């Protein structure tokens, strides 16, 4: 009865659009100099 | 200012280090639970 | 002008974090792969 | 079957993921020194 | 030890920090290699 | 018949030496500080 490890990777990609909204935002700040 | 400016940009790029950070954790957390049930479930199944 | 060096030595570390992010995303689905197989391939055979 | 092992490996991946967290520790010390 | 001075100090630590994830990604492709050619070498024969 | 993610990892690794390239553009700025 079979492996379950699509949570922690369902995870892995939130975790990740954070840091990519985290670059975005500091992209913008580096727009404004 | 652009010394505050460059400040918190910085401190933004290092927010999004520390969110890869912990991708980077579970990542192991998923590639040891893929080890797990290799040895504690298929592992003994095929020794049976 | 330092500030304006200091401006694109944070954007060229940016990009290298935007590369990361590329390859973890890469790394789910060698991982997913991983698992996939051992799921559909390897638990119905045994 | 003698396992799986990679308990060196995810060891080492770990350590690294530390050592990262202090190099951003130190920065992040730093900015607040501004 | 200058505003400037701070900023670029600040910066070379969050490189070190990237170079660092660097390493251990390149660890992690290590790691999940290592599961893959566990299978194919010793559970795929087997089973 | 036997797993293959070698596609996968050879991008990675791909991805890695241009993240590592855009650091060392980086550590060259800042030398010049």
């Amino acid at each position: 009865d079979p492996i379950d490890i699509s949570i922690v990777l369902n995870k892995i990609k939130s975790q990740l659009e954070e840091s990519k909204e985290w670059i975005r935002r500091s992209n913008k700040i580096l727009d404004s100099i | 200012s652009d010394i505050e400016k460059l400040k918190e940009a910085i401190r933004d790029t290092n927010k999004a280090v520390q969110s890869v950070q912990s991708s980077i954790g579970n990542l192991i957390v998923a590639i040891k639970s893929v080890q797990d049930y290799v040895n504690k479930e298929i592992v003994p199944s095929i020794a049976r």
